[PDB]
């Protein structure tokens, strides 16, 4: 089977401009396991991103957490770019501090 | 039940790119504690939470040989599965397994588990009696007759009722400061106008452990299940989780809506309203 | 501790 990833971009703690935090990109509900995830800062790939070990839910779909340390500001824009075999083109989800 | 131990195995073939990859992860409730990946330069089983590190050198060696043996076994299984489904050696396939035990409030086996899947579909599962199997198709039926003949359910039953329960109890003692500590959710409500006639109310729940939580929106005490948008519970990255439920309401009627939060880290249920 | 049981499909 093939299941499309569900994507959520949010921060570890509530956003406060100028203060350190962690940008999270959680991808879940997908199958098969290969997936490409990138964290973006103003359209460019962030270099130091870490991710959790591959695991799966009771319905067999996989999930992964990709995260990086960051300092929000009002000018800078962040997003998560995901590519999977079920996607005709990479899906990008921008970070909104209210979700 | 109150607590559980689960191991998740994933084996993936990748023709033209080496031998099939084998990953194993272990959890106690919502906390990962071990990891193994045959693709790691010098594959060893690694600790993922502080309380497992106190285990001696022989625990790590024994774990590593089990996962190394599993790598071999699952590589054989992927080859066998191709024949059962008349598939070519040119495609990429996945076998997943999930097994473990649930401990009830009294500290004894509540129920055992052991399920396998092929390409994301159920393949074979151990029944709750820990004696029989449910095969999903005619291919799994072959594995089933093989497992009945080798008396596999009996081996699993011994494990699930014994070792699985002893070790889960041991990990709970060793990691009690975190494993047996519920972190209640820090809750708050936000308001976001969408137009002159409607506003979005968002009920947030942050910092909780374990993951299990219930967030409900109520209009004059009636559950707005049909109009509530909920996000899937998500990890924060520091062991805790987050979740929010939102509802679009008519401007000025915000006070007729309440958010209800239920979590075992809370003495009694929380009721939130939007305070302007 | 994982289970010491290895059976083929």
């Amino acid at each position: 089977i093939q299941r499309t990833p569900k994507i959520q971009v949010y921060s570890r703690h509530p956003a406060e401009n100028g203060k350190s935090n962690f940008l999270n990109c959680y991808v879940s509900g997908f199958h098969p396991s290969d997936i490409e995830v990138d964290l973006l800062k103003n359209g460019e790939r962030i270099e130091k991103v870490e991710h959790s070990d591959l695991s799966f839910s009771k319905d067999w779909s996989f999930y992964l957490l990709y995260y990086t340390e960051f300092t929000p500001t009002e000018k800078d824009e962040y997003a998560c770019r995901v590519n999977h075999v079920t996607l005709s083109q990479p899906k990008i989800v921008k970070w909104d501090r209210d979700m | 039940g109150s607590h559980s131990m689960r191991y998740f195995y994933t084996a993936m073939s990748r023709p033209g790119r080496g031998e099939p990859r084998f990953i194993a992860v272990g959890y106690v409730d919502d906390t990962q504690f071990v990891r193994f990946d045959s693709d790691a330069a010098s594959p060893r089983t690694e600790p993922r939470p502080p309380w497992i590190e106190q285990e001696g050198p022989e625990y790590w060696d024994r774990n590593t040989q089990i996962f190394k043996t599993n790598t071999q076994t699952y590589r054989e299984n992927l080859r066998i599965a191709l024949r059962y489904y008349n598939q070519s050696e040119a495609g990429s396939h996945i076998i997943q397994r999930m097994y473990g035990c649930d401990l009830g409030p009294d500290g004894r086996l509540l129920r055992g588990h052991d399920q396998s899947a092929y390409d994301g579909k159920d393949y074979i599962a151990l029944n709750e009696d820990l004696s029989s199997w449910t095969a999903a198709d005619t291919a799994a039926q072959i594995t089933q007759r093989k497992w009945e003949a080798a008396r596999v359910a009996e081996q699993l039953r011994a494990y699930l009722e014994g070792l699985c329960v002893e070790w889960l109890r041991r990990y709970l003692e060793n990691g009690k400061e975190t494993l047996q500590r519920a972190d209640p959710p820090k809750t708050h409500v936000t308001h976001h106008p969408v137009s002159d006639h409607e506003a979005t109310l968002r009920c947030w729940a942050l910092g909780f452990y374990p993951a299990e939580i219930t967030l409900t929106w109520q209009r004059d005490g009636e559950d707005q299940t049909q109009d509530t948008e909920l996000v899937e519970t998500r990890p924060a990255g520091d062991r805790t989780f987050q979740k929010w439920a939102a509802v679009v309401v008519p401007s000025g009627e915000e006070q007729r809506y309440t958010c209800h939060v239920q979590h075992e880290g809370l003495p009694k249920p929380l009721t939130l309203r939007w305070e302007p | 501790k994982p289970i010491v049981q290895y059976d083929n499909f």
